């Protein structure tokens, strides 16, 4: 009956916190939320503060104009009847213009013009965040990191609704907004593409996202292992190594004849994950563009 | 050889088995009763699978593929060369994965750890296991098991999902994948909000977790904490093994038609079912 | 074509990566030694990086690693064999001596601090605002080893306060001190906190801090050293 350290046995709770000031503008800052004794036993029970500067409101604002208009669209297939709406809530579909209007913005508005009205708020929804990413590191002093990181993810999505519909010559080859469509899109792209499993790039892209979970098991797993050293205070023992930063080490020595650093891990770590959506991205722009059928160029190599 | 910190920690005790016996590393590696063990199954399937080899025909690493009793054996057992192979590999796989857990188990009561790591590859083997044993075994027969080679396991992979289908409308199998993506958004946050502040603006100061605590508040309004982060990489991957495992079990068992249709059951609710309009309608 | 050197130029980048991501990972425990402290003869095929700088924030300076790694003390463990790669048996007492799974690092003896400057871990009885918001408080309950004995009173509990989270039970022994037991280590029951960990008679031996209203690095791993190892060296006065 030894603890785990997978639940908190006691929750404390002091003043709130409004966190580190620095450059950082504290008229953008709300106030804080409350407190969640649910997430509590698992995190932190604070909610808030948030920052809420310009570009953040313009990405709000937009993110919900792109929601709101494949919302309206879905009523509309829905013929505005509650009942109807829930019914068929995962079989709506706000797709993009047929392929005879290209890359023309012309197409009329319930056949392509909504699609491309609600992919315009989600560029600028995304990009705007992106930025915002950068921004809120920036006032703090840190690194760039997280931005990078998201960058890879953007490039994957980049990929899917712009960069291969335009250098394919039509937004017919972006993604449909829908819970059942996007599936059947990407069963779709697969069987034209010839044998899904013989683009390198999307093996790769596998190979990662298994390895990020084996990753971030082994990582996740092996700070609770030496949460009773202080373990997790990980800033502290990258600057003072400690015997959680130690026996860490050594149990993956011991293991598998090699280790990594408090420090290193989290290299390690953004990498795994960064790479998933960096080689799929590089895998599915080549499709069609420049490979018409991966098993057909896994028999030649070109 | 040792790292620098290491000698401390190179003390007897803590093995499940033979006492003193095993108690030893080469090189870098902890060897217990389990390190024999581990290196026994896989010398032995490593072996066993490189005689599956010659009897196919060839050498080549991207050909080598050892095939399952084919359907007709039910769960007994088949002649060596007709998936007896593939048993006597599967046996060997099993004792050096429950083997290389039961070692980890060893390392950490040398180093006087919590034993979250082999519990952690414990889901990993049962989702192998699911695979080659408990899905076959309900299924009543070896032979709906995955074959072992490079590219024929991945044959396997789409051969058994189109018998569905478009695998995609697995539920279980999209609340998996929910937790295999958002294992990876997580793992690139976690790597770069740590790396983020220990590695600052050029000339700055380390910075330090509140600075991560305030980071992901102005973001997002919300830091699940340090803690908790490595509770929830934990957390979201064991989930996204149990969840595949989950929505395989299932499958060819209580499910054998096609996951698309099984979504009908939602749209046939009375009190929408034939309303006018929408999709379907 | 486009797609094979796409996919050519990829390896080699991944070659690059695993390279930097592997040397970056010898920044601690590098170079390798023998048994004695000796540099080994084999360190392996990955040359250790150029060192890098962390520039410490409440003014406690700089790190460079990789840099001259010394233990900073003595290590009372023997060999046992007459050859590489056997077990190091200790030479006193490994509890006392901090060694296996007892073991301790040197770290600054100086407590962490967040990032306003003001020590991280405090005890709660002088964090201002902080009280318990849910389970079970501790504060009051009997402490239990795993000889089933009871070892102390739970007199406090040391909070992060940045983090907002339980650090360690303060426990009171027969004698009035105080030792600092580990959150993780300890089992909060409806009328008893339970330590698998210590049998009733090493709770005296759990190293001591200097001051009672903070806990320095140094004495956080002896502490949570000191109590791990009981799993190992408790063993004997261990029961169920
Ligand atoms: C293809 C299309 C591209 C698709 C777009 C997606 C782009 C995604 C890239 C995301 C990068 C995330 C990495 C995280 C990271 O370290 O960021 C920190 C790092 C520093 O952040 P900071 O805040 O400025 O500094 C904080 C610290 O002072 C300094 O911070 P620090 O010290 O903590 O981190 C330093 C770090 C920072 O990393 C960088 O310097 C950025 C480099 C990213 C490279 C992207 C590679 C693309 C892969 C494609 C492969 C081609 C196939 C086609 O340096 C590295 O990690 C080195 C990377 C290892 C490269 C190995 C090279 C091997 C080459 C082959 C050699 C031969 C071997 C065999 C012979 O960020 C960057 O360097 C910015 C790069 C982003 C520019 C994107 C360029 C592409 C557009
Ligand atoms: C799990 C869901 C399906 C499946 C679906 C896929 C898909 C889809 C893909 C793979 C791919 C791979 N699979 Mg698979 N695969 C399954 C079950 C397995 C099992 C198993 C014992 O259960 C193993 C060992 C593998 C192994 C592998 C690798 C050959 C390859 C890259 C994996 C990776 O990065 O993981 C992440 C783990 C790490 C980074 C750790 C490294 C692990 C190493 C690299 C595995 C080497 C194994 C070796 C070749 C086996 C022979 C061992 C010898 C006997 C000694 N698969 C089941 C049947 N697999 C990808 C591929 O590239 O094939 C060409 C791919 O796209
Ligand atoms: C039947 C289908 C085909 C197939 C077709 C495809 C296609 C097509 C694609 C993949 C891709 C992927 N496939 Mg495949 N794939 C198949 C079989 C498999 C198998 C398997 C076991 O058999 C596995 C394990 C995988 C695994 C994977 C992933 C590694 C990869 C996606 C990574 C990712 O994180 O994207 C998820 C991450 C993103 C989509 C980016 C998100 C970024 C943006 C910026 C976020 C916007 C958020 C927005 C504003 C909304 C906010 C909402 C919030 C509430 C606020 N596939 C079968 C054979 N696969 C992708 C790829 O890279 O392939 C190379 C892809 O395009
Ligand atoms: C065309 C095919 C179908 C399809 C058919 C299937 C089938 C069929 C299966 C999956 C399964 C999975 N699919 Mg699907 N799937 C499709 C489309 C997708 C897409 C996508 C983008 O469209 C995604 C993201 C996924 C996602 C996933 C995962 C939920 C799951 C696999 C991970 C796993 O089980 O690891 C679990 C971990 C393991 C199996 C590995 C454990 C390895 C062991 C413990 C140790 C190995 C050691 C080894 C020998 C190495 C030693 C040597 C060296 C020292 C390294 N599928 C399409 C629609 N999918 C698989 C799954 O659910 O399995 C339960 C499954 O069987
Ligand atoms: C939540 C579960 C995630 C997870 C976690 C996880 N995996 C783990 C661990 C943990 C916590 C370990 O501690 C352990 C580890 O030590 O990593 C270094 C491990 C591990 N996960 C591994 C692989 C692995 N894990 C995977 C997945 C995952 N691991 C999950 C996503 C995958 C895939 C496909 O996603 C793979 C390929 C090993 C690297 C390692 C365990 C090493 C080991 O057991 O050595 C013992 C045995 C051998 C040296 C080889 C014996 C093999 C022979 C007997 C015959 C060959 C068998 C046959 C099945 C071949 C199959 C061929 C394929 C082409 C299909
Ligand atoms: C390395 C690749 C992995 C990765 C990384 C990654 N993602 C990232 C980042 C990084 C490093 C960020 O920094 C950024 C981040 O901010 O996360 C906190 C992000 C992020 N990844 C996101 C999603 C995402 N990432 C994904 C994938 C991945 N991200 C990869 C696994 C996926 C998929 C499909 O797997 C998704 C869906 C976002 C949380 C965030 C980017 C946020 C953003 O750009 O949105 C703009 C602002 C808005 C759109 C507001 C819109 C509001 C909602 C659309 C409506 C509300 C929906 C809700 C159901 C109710 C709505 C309320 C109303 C009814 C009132
Ligand atoms: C913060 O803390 C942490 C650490 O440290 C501070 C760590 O290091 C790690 C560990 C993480 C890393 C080092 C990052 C790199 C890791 C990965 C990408 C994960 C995938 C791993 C691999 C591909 C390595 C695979 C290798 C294996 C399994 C070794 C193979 C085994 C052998 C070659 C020898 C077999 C040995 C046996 C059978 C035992 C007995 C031996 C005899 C000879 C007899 C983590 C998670 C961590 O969180
Ligand atoms: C130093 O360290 C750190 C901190 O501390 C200082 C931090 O604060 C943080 C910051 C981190 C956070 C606040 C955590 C971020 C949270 C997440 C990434 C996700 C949390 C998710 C939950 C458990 C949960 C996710 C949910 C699912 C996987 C299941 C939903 C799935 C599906 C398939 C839908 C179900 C059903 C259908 C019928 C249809 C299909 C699906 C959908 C509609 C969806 C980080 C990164 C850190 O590093
Ligand atoms: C309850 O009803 C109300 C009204 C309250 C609602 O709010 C209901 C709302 C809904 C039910 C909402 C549902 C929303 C979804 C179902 C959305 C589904 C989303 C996915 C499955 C999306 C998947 C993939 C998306 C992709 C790849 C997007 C790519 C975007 C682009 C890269 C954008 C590229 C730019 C374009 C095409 C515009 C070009 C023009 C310029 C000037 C830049
Ligand atoms: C300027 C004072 C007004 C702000 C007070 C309102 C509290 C909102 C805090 C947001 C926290 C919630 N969140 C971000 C998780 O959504
Ligand atoms: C997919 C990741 C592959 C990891 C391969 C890296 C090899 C580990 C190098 C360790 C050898 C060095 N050592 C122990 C002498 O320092
Ligand atoms: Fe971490």
């Amino acid at each position: 009956a030894e603890y785990q350290n997978i639940f908190s046995q006691v929750q404390v709770r002091g003043p709130a916190d409004l966190g580190m000031t620095e450059d950082v503008n504290l008229a953008n800052r709300s106030g804080v939320g409350p407190f969640s004794t649910l997430l509590g036993w698992f995190g932190n029970a604070q909610l808030g503060p948030i920052y809420l500067g310009s570009l953040g409101v313009l990405s709000l604002f937009s993110g919900l104009m792109w929601f709101f208009t494949i919302g309206i669209w879905f009523w509309y297939q829905a013929g505005w009847n509650p009942a109807v709406f829930l019914r068929d809530l995962f079989f709506f579909s706000l797709e993009p213009p047929a392929p005879e209007y290209g890359l023309s913005f012309a197409a009329p508005l319930k056949e392509g013009g909504l699609w491309l009205i609600a992919s315009f708020f989600m560029f600028v929804a995304v990009w705007s965040w992106w930025g915002r990413t950068y921004l809120r590191a920036q006032a703090l002093g840190m690194g760039k990191h997280t931005a990078w990181a998201f960058l890879s993810a953007i490039w994957l999505w980049m990929v899917l609704g712009f960069i291969r519909p335009i250098l394919m010559g039509s937004w017919s080859e972006a993604v449909p907004y829908g819970i059942f469509s996007h599936l059947d899109w990407t069963n779709n792209f697969s069987l034209v593409h010839g044998n899904l499993r013989y683009n390198p790039f999307h093996d790769l892209s596998i190979a990662f996202l298994y390895g990020s979970a084996l990753l971030f098991a082994m990582h996740g797993a092996t700070i609770l292992a030496v949460s009773r050293f202080g373990g997790e205070r990980e800033l502290e023992q990258i600057a003072d190594r400690g015997t959680a930063a130690e026996r860490a080490a050594l149990f993956w020595r011991w293991t598998m004849g090699f280790n990594a650093t408090m420090e290193g891990i989290h290299r390690w770590a953004i990498w795994m994950a960064v790479l998933v959506t960096l080689t799929g991205g590089i895998g599915i722009l080549l499709s069609g563009t420049v490979v018409d059928n991966w098993y057909v160029w896994g028999q030649n190599h070109g | 050889a040792l790292l620098s910190f290491e000698r401390k920690y190179r003390v007897p005790g803590g093995t499940l088995v033979g006492g003193n016996l095993f108690d030893f590393w080469v090189g870098p590696f902890y060897v217990g009763f389990f390190g024999v063990a581990t290196f026994f199954f896989a010398a032995l399937g490593i072996i066993l699978i490189a005689w599956s080899a010659v009897l196919q025909g060839t050498w080549n690493p991207q050909l080598i593929s050892v095939y399952p009793p084919a359907l007709e054996y039910g769960l007994g057992g088949a002649p060596l060369a007709k998936g007896g192979l593939w048993q006597i590999i599967t046996i060997c796989a099993t004792g050096a994965f429950v083997s290389w857990a039961l070692r980890e188990v060893e390392i950490c009561r040398k180093l006087g750890i919590g034993y979250h790591i082999p519990f952690a590859f414990a889901f990993a083997i049962l989702a192998y296991l699911t695979l080659v044993l408990f899905r076959p075994v309900m299924m009543g027969a070896w032979g709906y098991a995955f074959p072992y080679g490079i590219w024929t396991h991945l044959d396997w992979v789409s051969n058994t999902g189109y018998t569905y289908g478009n695998f995609h409308y697995n539920p279980a199998h999209m609340i998996a994948i929910s937790f295999f993506f958002t294992n990876a958004l997580a793992l690139a946050l976690h790597g770069a909000l740590v790396l983020s502040a220990a590695n600052p603006e050029k000339g700055k100061e380390m910075r330090t977790p509140d600075h991560e605590d305030t980071f992901f508040r102005d973001l997002v309004g919300y830091s699940i904490g340090t803690l908790g982060i490595h509770r929830l990489g934990l957390l979201l991957s064991l989930s996204a093994v149990f969840f595949s495992a989950l929505c395989m079990i299932i499958t060819g068992t209580i499910w054998f038609d096609q996951w698309v249709d099984w979504w009908q059951w939602w749209v046939k609710l009375p009190w929408w079912a034939n309303i006018p309009g929408g999709i379907n309608g | 074509d486009l797609a094979s050197l796409a996919i050519y130029s990829f390896w080699i980048f991944l070659a690059g990566l695993i390279y930097y991501l592997q040397t970056e990972n010898m920044r601690e425990g590098y170079p390798l030694e023998n048994e004695d402290g000796t540099p080994a003869a084999n360190q392996g095929p990955f040359p250790l990086p150029k060192p890098k700088t962390f520039i410490l924030p409440h003014g406690r300076g700089t790190l460079t690693v990789p840099g001259p790694e010394s233990e900073d003390r003595p290590i009372a463990l023997a060999r046992t064999a007459v050859s590489e790669g056997f077990p190091h048996a200790p030479t006193g007492d490994p509890m006392k001596d901090g060694v296996g799974p007892a073991s301790w690092v040197a770290r600054r003896d100086l407590p962490e601090l967040d990032g306003h400057g003001h020590n991280k871990i405090k005890p709660m009885k002088a964090a201002a605002g902080f009280h318990v918001s849910a389970g079970k408080n501790p504060i009051g309950l009997p402490v239990r080893g795993c000889d089933l004995e009871i070892a102390g009173k739970v007199v406090d509990i040391w909070v992060d306060i940045p983090e907002q989270m339980a650090r360690f039970l303060e426990v009171e022994l027969k004698d009035g001190s105080t030792r600092l037991l580990p959150m993780q280590m300890v089992k909060v029951q409806s009328n008893r906190v339970h330590v698998n960990a210590l049998s009733s008679d090493l709770f005296a031996g759990i190293p001591t801090i200097k001051s009672p209203t903070e806990v320095t690095l140094l004495e956080e791993d002896k502490i949570c050293g000191y109590v791990a190892g009981g799993l190992m060296y408790a063993a004997p006065k261990r029961k169920s």
